[PDB]
């Protein structure tokens, strides 16, 4: 009720009571008035944030090592044109099948929770997660960090969500920077740092 | 429950008086609806301005107006429809437009496609602004009723500010931009070499070279030495020989004078400061010699009712639109408009139909006011009561005039036709056997021709070239304007026009007067403004409401307007338009056959309808084939309308009953029970299709005929 | 919102979306297989 | 109290609670009847005060560079009139450490923070001192009057401890604001007509009063 | 020319008709079946759409059982 809000002095919506991690009462359009919409949108945001962390680290880290002089990997924009041992459509089909099995299992978990928590072929192995979107278990949580006091879990999930929002923004920024200036993201940073006043438009 | 609910949903969508009985809410809804309409109009203007910048040959036409056909639409090549991209010239392919947008842009001084883009962006911004303003003024800051009823302040602002200042601003734009750019264009200067409009404002010697009076500055205006501004503020009259339109200096002077007059006229009605008249006082104090008491009581009627104001405004706007249509063909205001015949025919027909529709709307809303808002107890007015107390004498006399005019205008045509068929051409009403000359119109023409130099000392030429006595004007080998003769053929058609107008007036006025009650149904007011009938009693009471009177009057309005446009088209094609050889011989399009062929009904069927329709029916395979396709499609709609007009409701309900049984047999019966259309709806559907078919047929015929020749 | 979905499912809007998708599809085949009178399969 | 073109209608609602009220309202914009939108007496008074403060800043700011330039206090490269300092690129520009647009963005960001905080205080009172803002929320609580927030941040010298002194200072502030708004309007009109700096206009008028007037221009 | 495109049209029209018939039967048992004919139940309609693929077999089996005609 008294948590910091996105717009101080304003009234937060009645469907955001602050229970969810990373909640700042930001929903001017009211896109999640209904509970089912709230749950679906929360799952979508979590998945987007995790994919963003995965992708953002894979774009700036290689370019940093390339410009510093350690590697020679090409620009991320043109990585889809390089040579490979097979046609890209075959790779697309294999990726589609594997990610299809994974995402189908995840989809089955959302609609009817607890229905996919057992190994199909080795019934001994199970997953110990209890909330949707956080599978837990030995496969995904080897270090045991996913269980504890509720305050610790809430804080960890909040920091994960904030990092995800930052990563999504950074990835979109890298895309638009390379579509506009026509050079690598690190080159843009170095050009800006060389002359912050003038090296923009 | 049933299907009539769906139809009723769209029928009462904009009837705010039925939803609520509070005047404040109706006024607020009306304000917001007006804002939405303004937004839509701005969006339409933005589209029109943008299309001419990207998909048009405006520049090539600007370099050669006479030999290039204007175009602003291009078709995608999907199903072989790209045959509509004709060779309009200028290295461009597309559909030739007839809305006269190129002439407006040329007369406004536009020379490149960069200005049109800016205008389109501005119009889009204005549309967004209007939409936001409508939302704000309905949901956030809605005015009170007392704000809407301050009609003394509304008139002051709408006269001084909207009309007074708009004319002044346009005169300023004309003086500063349109005159020099048009002077440069008329001098043969290539359009890309003309200086930009802001160079005239920034550099003053450039303007001084064209007009020396600009060197003196604004001092002669303040010193009352106004004769120095005569270089660009003239009173010449007549058409410009180079372009064929009115002189732009005359237009600038006219707009300046109009602005000053309107600004003076906007300071009449009283406001907080106590100077000026009050409308109520003017209405009350007025008592002439035959009125007696006067107009006491009209202020409350006109300030507490929206339908009376709507009726009055609709009638005035329709009359104004008809006047505008008449005044633009005879005194062409834009360059290269008179000699471009396709646009001239299209602009005259558009505004006539608009005016007719608006007049019929005025009649309908007067009937609505009489049915709903009339109140003799609280809003008594004397003149309306006296008009209602002798309505039998008004209608019976108007009924007689229609019969007399119809007989003495159509029996002449029938007599001519019979005498021609019997081999007796010396007994017809024509210029060779029995003459019925329109002497008054000829006297008017002579007086107007001789008015300059005697009664108009400041005029160098007549206002228009239609009055006999002027000289022919030729632009690019084509005929722009010349005196129009008047003979026996023009005597009959004018009386045809009078007869049709009188019949339409009779129908509408009878409906309005007998809206409240009649000798047949004394309690017709309680039944409503829009009801089908009152049963088969008293021999039959079909179509007794005022809505049915408007429904009948629409047919006669359509009948009346159609004869006007046919008269205009044939008279202009046969007597004015044409071409001139190098030696000065005029050859009209149809060679002057209107004088002898337009006196019998066979002449209109053979020489006009049969002879002039060969262009549309031979358009297959060419770029004009869309007109040929629309010609045949409109006949289908017109003939399809007759199913609803000739038939009744019970037959279709029984047919739908059998159909519903067949559907029930297979468990596909909808839960919303099908119902045939109501009695009133069946009438409304028929007339809509009738008018659509007729107007579309005439539109395709005219456009296919005039573009080819 | 829920009202946004409810207004989107009404008959006119749904019918317009369906017919627009249908027209786009039909134009797609007419562009891909133009001037067709017989089945060559 | 003195009355300046006061009217019977205007005197009905302009009792005198506002500072520097003279009863002048020929158009009756602030009439308490039919109040809506931005036509509200409280909002109108607030707008007048804020416009007056900004005008008192601008009237001195526009003429400061020209004053010292003639006296030799500043280099001639920075002694430009108010319309040649990059505000109007066609009229002339100056090259700072960055181009004009990034300066515009920085100004927009900073003043957006400031003005949004001020507006949120206007809508609901006292709510700007609750949420943590780098520990500065203690002094930004306001004083219940939107135009006179007070507090340690805005009233550090402790002026107007008594109500009489506060009222006199408010009256003087509003008078200075009105004078400054008139001065800024004069700035704009002189710049548009004569085409030189206002201090240049004053010097030209002083050099030959009989010649350099409106009549000759 | 005619035989091959004819069977395709018959299949498509049967698909459309079967889907339309199956939607009405599902909502007929409700308290206010008329309300579902204006605000279309999209989640319910999406399930029936796939079922029209096998309309010939479905209609053939329903005709034999006697449930085709009321
Ligand atoms: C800033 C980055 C960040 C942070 C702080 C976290 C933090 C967390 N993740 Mg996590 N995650 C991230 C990025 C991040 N993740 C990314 C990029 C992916 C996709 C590759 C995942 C995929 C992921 C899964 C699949 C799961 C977690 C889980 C967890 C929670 C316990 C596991 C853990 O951290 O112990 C280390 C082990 C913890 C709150 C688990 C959870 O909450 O369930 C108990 C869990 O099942 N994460
Ligand atoms: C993580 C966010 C992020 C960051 C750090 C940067 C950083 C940078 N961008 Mg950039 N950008 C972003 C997002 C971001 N961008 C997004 C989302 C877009 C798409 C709209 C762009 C589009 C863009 C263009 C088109 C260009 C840059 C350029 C640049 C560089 C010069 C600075 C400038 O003019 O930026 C201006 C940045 C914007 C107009 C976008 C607004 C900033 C976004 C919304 C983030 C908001 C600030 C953020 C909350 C601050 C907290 C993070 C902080 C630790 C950095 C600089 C390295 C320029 C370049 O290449 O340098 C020569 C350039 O030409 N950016
Ligand atoms: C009421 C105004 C109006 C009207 C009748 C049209 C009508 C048309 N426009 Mg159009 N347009 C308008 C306003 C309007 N526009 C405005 C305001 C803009 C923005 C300034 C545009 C920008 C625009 C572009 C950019 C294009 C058209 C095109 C077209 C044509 C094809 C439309 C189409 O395929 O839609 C498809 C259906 C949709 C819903 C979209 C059609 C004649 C196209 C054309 O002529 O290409 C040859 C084209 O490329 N228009
Ligand atoms: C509202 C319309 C309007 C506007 C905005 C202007 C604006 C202007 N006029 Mg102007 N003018 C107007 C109507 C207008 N005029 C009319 C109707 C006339 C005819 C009497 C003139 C006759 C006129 C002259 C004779 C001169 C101006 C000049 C000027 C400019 C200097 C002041 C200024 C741009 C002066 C100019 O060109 O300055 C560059 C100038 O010498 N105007
Ligand atoms: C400023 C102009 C104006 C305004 C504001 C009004 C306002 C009004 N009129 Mg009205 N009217 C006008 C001009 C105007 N009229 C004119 C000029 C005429 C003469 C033709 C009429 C004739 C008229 C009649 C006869 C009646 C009204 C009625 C009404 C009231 C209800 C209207 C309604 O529900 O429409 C709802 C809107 C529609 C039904 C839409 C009509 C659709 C048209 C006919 C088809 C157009 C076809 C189109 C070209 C093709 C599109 C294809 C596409 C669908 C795919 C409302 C107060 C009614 C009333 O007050 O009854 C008590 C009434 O009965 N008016
Ligand atoms: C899916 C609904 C549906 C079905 C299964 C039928 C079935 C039938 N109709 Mg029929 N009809 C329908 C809707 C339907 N109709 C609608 C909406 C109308 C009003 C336009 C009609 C008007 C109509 C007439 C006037 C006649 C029939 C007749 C017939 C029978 C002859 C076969 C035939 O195709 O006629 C031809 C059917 C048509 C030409 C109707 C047009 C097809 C419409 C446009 C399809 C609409 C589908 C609808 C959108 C379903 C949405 C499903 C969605 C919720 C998933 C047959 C039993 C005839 C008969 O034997 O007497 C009863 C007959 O004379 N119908
Ligand atoms: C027919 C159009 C129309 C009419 C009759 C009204 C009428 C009204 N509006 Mg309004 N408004 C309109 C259009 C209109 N508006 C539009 C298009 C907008 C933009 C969204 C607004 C935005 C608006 C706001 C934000 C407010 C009003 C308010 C009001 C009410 C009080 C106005 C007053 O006392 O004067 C006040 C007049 C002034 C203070 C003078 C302002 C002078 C302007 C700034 C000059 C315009 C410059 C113009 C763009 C120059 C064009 C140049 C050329 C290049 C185009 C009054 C009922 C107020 C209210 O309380 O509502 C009840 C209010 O707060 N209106
Ligand atoms: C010692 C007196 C003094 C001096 C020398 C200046 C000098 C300057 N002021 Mg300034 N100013 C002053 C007092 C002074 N101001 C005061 C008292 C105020 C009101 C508090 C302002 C408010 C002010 C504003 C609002 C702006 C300036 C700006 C400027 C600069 C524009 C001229 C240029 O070429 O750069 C210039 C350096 C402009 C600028 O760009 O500053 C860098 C600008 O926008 N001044
Ligand atoms: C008689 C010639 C018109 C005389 C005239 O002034 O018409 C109008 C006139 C009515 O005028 P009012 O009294 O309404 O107004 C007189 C004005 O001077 C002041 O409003 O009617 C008559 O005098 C007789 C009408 C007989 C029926 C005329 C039918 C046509
Ligand atoms: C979602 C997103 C943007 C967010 C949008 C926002 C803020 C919307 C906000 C609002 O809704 C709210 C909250 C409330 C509403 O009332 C208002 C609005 C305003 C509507 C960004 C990124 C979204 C999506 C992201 C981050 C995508 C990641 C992409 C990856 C992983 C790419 C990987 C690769 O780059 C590698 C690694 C190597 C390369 O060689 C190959 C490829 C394949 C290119
Ligand atoms: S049922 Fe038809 S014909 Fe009979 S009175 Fe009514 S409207 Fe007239």
């Amino acid at each position: 009720p008294d948590r910091p809000i996105w717009f101080p002095g304003s009234t937060p919506p009645e469907w955001l009571d602050g229970s969810l991690p990373g909640d700042f009462g930001f929903d001017p359009l009211g896109l999640s008035s209904d509970p089912d919409s709230l749950k679906w949108n929360v799952q979508a945001e979590i998945v987007h944030c995790r994919w963003a962390m995965l992708g953002a680290a894979g774009i700036f880290i290689p370019e940093f090592l390339t410009k510093i002089g350690i590697l020679n990997t090409p620009s991320w924009y043109t990585a889809g044109e390089q040579e490979y041992f097979t046609d890209k459509t075959t790779l697309f089909v294999v990726e589609l099948i594997l990610i299809g099995w994974a995402e189908g299992r995840r989809w089955a978990d959302i609609i009817k929770p607890g229905s996919v928590n057992t190994d199909p072929v080795f019934p001994n192995n199970k997953l110990t997660g209890t909330d949707v979107g956080y599978p837990g278990g030995l496969w995904f949580d080897p270090l045991g960090w996913g269980s504890g006091s509720p305050a610790k879990l809430k804080e960890l999930r909040t920091k994960e969500i904030k990092n995800g929002r930052l990563a999504m923004l950074a990835v979109m920024g890298a895309w638009f920077q390379h579509i506009y200036t026509g050079t690598g993201p690190i080159d843009n940073l170095f050009a800006h740092l060389a002359d912050p006043g003038h090296a923009t438009i | 429950d049933t299907t009539t609910w769906i139809w009723n949903l769209h029928a009462d969508a904009h009837d705010f008086d039925s939803h609520t009985s509070d005047l404040e809410e109706i006024s607020r809804k009306v304000f917001s609806a007006h804002f939405g309409q303004l937004s839509i109009i701005f969006l339409w203007l933005s589209g029109m301005y943008f299309h001419g910048a990207r998909f048009s040959n405006y520049e090539a036409w600007l370099s050669d107006p006479t030999h290039i056909g204007p175009s602003a639409q291009v078709v995608w090549p999907i199903v072989g429809q790209e045959i509509l991209n004709g060779d309009v010239g200028g290295g461009f392919r597309g559909i030739q437009i007839t809305s006269g947008f190129f002439q407006i842009w040329r007369a406004s001084g536009i020379t490149s496609e960069l200005q049109l883009y800016c205008t389109a962006i501005g119009a889009l911004v204005f549309a967004a602004l209007m939409l936001f303003a409508g939302w704000f003024h309905y949901h956030k800051a809605a005015p009170k009723l007392a704000w809407f009823q301050d009609v003394e302040s509304m008139l002051n602002h709408h006269l001084a500010g909207l009309l007074g200042l708009g004319s002044l601003s346009w005169a300023g734009h004309q003086v500063h931009v349109s005159l020099p750019i048009n002077q440069f264009l008329n001098a043969g200067v290539d359009p890309k070499e003309i200086p930009l409009p802001h160079e005239f404002i920034l550099n003053r010697d450039l303007l001084a070279q064209l007009y020396p009076s600009f060197a003196e500055g604004a001092t002669p205006f303040f010193t009352l030495n106004w004769s120095k501004y005569s270089e660009f503020l003239t009173f010449r009259g007549g058409l410009d020989p180079v372009t064929g339109g009115l002189w732009l200096t005359d237009i600038a002077h006219h707009h300046l004078a109009i602005a000053i007059l309107f600004l003076i006229a906007g300071h009449m009605y009283r406001t907080n400061w106590g100077i000026g008249h009050g409308i109520k006082d003017i209405l009350e104090a007025h008592k002439g010699p035959f009125t007696g008491q006067g107009h006491k009581g009209l202020y409350e009627i006109l300030t507490t009712s929206w339908h009376a104001q709507l009726s009055l405004n609709l009638a005035m706007l329709g009359s104004l639109t008809i006047i505008v249509a008449h005044h633009m063909y005879s005194m062409p205001p834009y360059p290269y408009l008179a000699t471009d015949y396709a646009t001239q025919l299209s602009l005259f027909t558009h505004h006539m139909w608009i005016g007719g529709f608006l007049i019929v709307g005025a009649a309908a809303h007067a009937a609505i006011f009489m049915v709903r808002d009339y109140d003799p107890t609280n809003r008594y007015n004397d003149l309306l009561d006296r008009v209602l107390r002798h309505r039998d004498a008004i209608i019976s006399h108007l009924n007689w005039v229609c019969i007399f005019l119809g007989f003495h205008s159509f029996g002449l045509y029938i007599h001519n036709d019979t005498m021609s068929a019997l081999g007796r051409p010396q007994d017809m009403f024509s210029d060779t056997a029995i003459q019925l000359q329109p002497v008054f119109a000829q006297w008017i023409q002579n007086t107007h021709a001789l008015a300059p130099g005697v009664t108009a000392p400041g005029e160098t030429a007549s206002t228009s070239l239609t009055w006999g006595g002027g000289e022919l004007v030729a632009v690019g080998g084509k005929v722009a304007l010349l005196p129009i003769p008047l003979g026996t053929a023009d005597f009959l058609v004018h009386h045809i026009h009078a007869f049709t107008i009188h019949v339409t007036v009779l129908i509408l006025l009878k409906g309005v007067l007998f809206a409240r009650s009649s000798r047949l149904i004394p309690d017709k007011a309680n039944l409503g403004f829009r009801f089908p009938c009152d049963g088969p009693g008293r021999g039959g009471t079909c179509q007794v409401s005022a809505w049915d009177h408007v429904f009948l009057g629409l047919f006669w309005m359509y009948n009346a307007i159609s004869v006007v446009i046919f008269h205009f088209s044939w008279k202009m094609q046969s007597d004015v338009w044409g071409s001139i050889s190098d030696q000065g011989v005029v050859t009209h399009i149809t060679g002057g056959n209107f004088a002898q062929s337009s006196i019998t009904i066979n002449g209109w069927l053979r020489d006009f309808l049969w002879a002039q329709a060969s262009q549309v029916i031979q358009s297959y395979g060419s770029s004009l084939s869309a007109y040929g396709l629309f010609f045949l499609g409109a006949h289908f709609v017109w003939a399809f309308s007759l199913m609803f007009l000739f038939s009744g409701r019970g037959y279709w309900q029984e047919l739908i009953e059998s159909i519903v049984w067949a559907h029930n047999k297979l468990k596909v019966a909808p839960a919303t029970q099908p119902r045939a259309l109501s009695i009133i709806q069946g009438r409304a559907v028929g007339v809509t299709h009738y008018l659509l078919g007729g107007i579309a047929t005439t539109w395709a015929f005219f456009l296919a005929r005039i573009i080819a020749v | 919102m829920r009202d946004l979905k409810t207004y989107l499912s009404v008959a006119p809007v749904l019918s317009t979306l369906w017919f627009g998708s249908l027209a786009g599809l039909l134009i797609e085949i007419n562009r891909l297989f133009p001037d067709a009178l017989t089945f060559p399969f | 109290r003195p009355l300046w073109f006061a009217s019977s209608q205007s005197l009905s609602y302009l009792d005198g609670s506002l500072p520097g009220d003279y009863g002048f309202d020929p158009l009756g914009l602030s009439d308490p009847e039919g109040t809506g939108g931005f036509i509200e007496p409280r909002w109108l008074a607030y707008g007048e005060i804020i416009n007056g403060r900004f005008a008192m800043l601008g009237a001195a700011g526009a003429i400061a560079p020209e004053i010292l330039g003639k006296a030799g206090l500043i280099p001639a490269e920075t002694a430009l009139p108010w319309f040649q300092t990059g505000v109007i690129p066609p009229a002339g520009t100056y090259t700072y450490w960055a181009d004009n647009y990034t300066l515009f963005v920085l100004e927009m960001a900073l003043m957006g923070f400031a003005e949004h905080r001020r507006l949120q205080d206007w809508y609901n009172p006292g709510s700007m001192g609750k949420q943590y803002f780098l520990g500065l929320e203690k002094g930004l609580a306001g004083s219940g009057n939107p135009a006179y927030p007070g507090g340690p941040f805005f009233n550090p010298l402790g002026f107007g401890k008594d109500e009489k002194s506060l009222k006199e200072l408010k009256l003087k502030e509003v008078k200075n604001g009105r004078l400054a708004m008139l001065a800024i309007l004069g700035y704009f009109i002189q710049g548009l007509v004569t085409g030189v700096g206002p201090y240049q206009n004053l010097l030209d008028h002083l050099a030959d009063p009989v010649n350099n007037n409106v009549l000759t221009s | 020319e005619f035989i091959t495109p004819g069977i395709l049209f018959l299949y498509i029209a049967g698909w459309i008709g079967w889907v339309g018939r199956s939607y009405l039967i599902a909502i007929s048992g409700e308290k206010k079946p008329a309300m579902k004919e204006i605000i279309i139940d999209v989640p319910l309609a999406s399930r029936i759409i796939f079922r029209g693929f096998i309309w010939p077999v479905a209609a053939y089996r329903e005709f034999l059982n006697g449930d085709l005609i009321a």
